[PDB]
């Protein structure tokens, strides 16, 4: 009915870009909200974007701004841009779906996300 | 908490009373948590969307009074809480961030079931 | 899982009747997981040390065979477990080791007040 | 009625040998059995090692026969001998009182152990 699949990711410069990109398939999904949590070595899940299908978008104060959300409905979709990467952004980000501004209903394997000053 | 839902249907202060209804005709609920992010910023009822114009945004309707639990709390507590208000469902919250949500409807079914245990331990 | 008491009394296979009696006596509990530092290894009652000397120590004694519970089941799943069973008590345990314990006494104190609740929720 | 104030602790090479103390006051405490729990720096609490009244030992798979522990009844003194010590016993150990084989009723303010290879 409903699977996610997380797309893009790796290490990025501090204050650099990266777009990661999901995908939903199943005859079960129906215009979901869509969303991305993410989880830092030690702490718990916690919230970065969502969107529902009518295009309301609803962001974690600390990534405000610096990231933004959108998604294709025709190709069931969701992107997530992020600018000015900072080395606490590190974490593994899952692809999440279900209703209303936080969903947690079906979740993808997720993908790391590393943000560190590395030789360039 | 026992009988806890983690995956909460919360609105956001910006959406409206129509997507709002929409929400209710798809999840059933009748009222839903209102955050910016995870952090609990208002709660929003069947109630308060009465006659209200649908491009009204939640922030407008919703209450700032939001009655709340923590995941330390009981689902008894939770129970004597809405009990109390006469509310039929609590956010919990844990550092401002909703965890989860408890519901009367749930915490009236696990009463009866309660019932119908504890006549085999006999 | 609510309704667990995690200052839970233990004892060790290598510890005497004598000394369980003592625990008895002290905390007023009719039974005790037995543990290797928290590894839950079997169950003592009082029923266990009837007529058995007071030297003879608990491995010889305890069941092996121990019902127990995870902190992420509810306490009305404890309650339908120790209803099913008979017993009065029910560790709980995580990676094997003990974290609390849920006790059937207190769940039927929590039965009463939730009937004595929810009549003031009409 | 019952208090409980560790002692001893601090910086020990790998394969050293530690002693920490603890002393119990109030009138409250009643030949209470005693032990010794610790915390690792990101995991849960953890015993170490109990005795009761009678004199009955209790020790954690892990560091059993590496850490001895004995009571001074008349003195409500609680003593945990820590020997061939590893970089994975580095914790907060914290005193506790209480009854039986994992005596949890009461707790000391905790004192730190550090277990590392260092400039001797």
């Amino acid at each position: 009915q409903v699977q996610l699949q997380e797309s893009g990711g790796g290490l990025v410069q501090p204050g650099g870009s990266l777009r990661l990109s999901c995908a939903a398939s199943g005859s079960g999904f129906n215009n979901n909200a869509m969303g991305w949590y993410r989880q830092a070595p030690g702490k718990q899940r916690e919230l970065v974007a969502a969107i529902t299908s009518f295009g309301s978008t609803n962001y974690a104060d600390s990534v405000k701004g610096r990231f933004t959300i959108s998604r294709d409905n025709a190709k069931n979709t969701v992107y997530l841009q992020m600018n000015s990467l900072k080395p606490e952004d590190t974490a593994v980000y899952y692809c999440t779906a279900g209703w209303g501004a936080t969903p947690r209903s079906y979740w993808g394997q997720g993908t790391q996300v590393t943000v560190s000053s590395h030789h360039h | 908490m026992d009988v806890m839902n983690t995956e909460v249907v919360t609105v956001t202060p910006e959406m409206t009373v129509s997507e709002v209804i929409d929400l209710i005709l798809k999840t059933k609920h009748l009222g839903f948590p209102v955050v910016e992010g995870e952090r609990l910023v208002g709660i929003i009822t069947l109630h308060d969307i009465i006659g209200v114009e649908p491009e009204e945004r939640v922030g407008n309707i919703m209450s700032r009074e939001v009655v709340a639990v923590s995941p330390n709390q009981s689902a008894f507590e939770a129970f004597k809480i809405m009990s109390e208000m006469g509310i039929g469902r609590l956010p919990v919250v844990e550092h401002g961030r909703v965890v989860g949500i408890v519901s009367r409807s749930d915490l009236m079914r696990i009463k009866e079931i309660l019932e119908a245990l504890e006549v085999m331990g006999w």
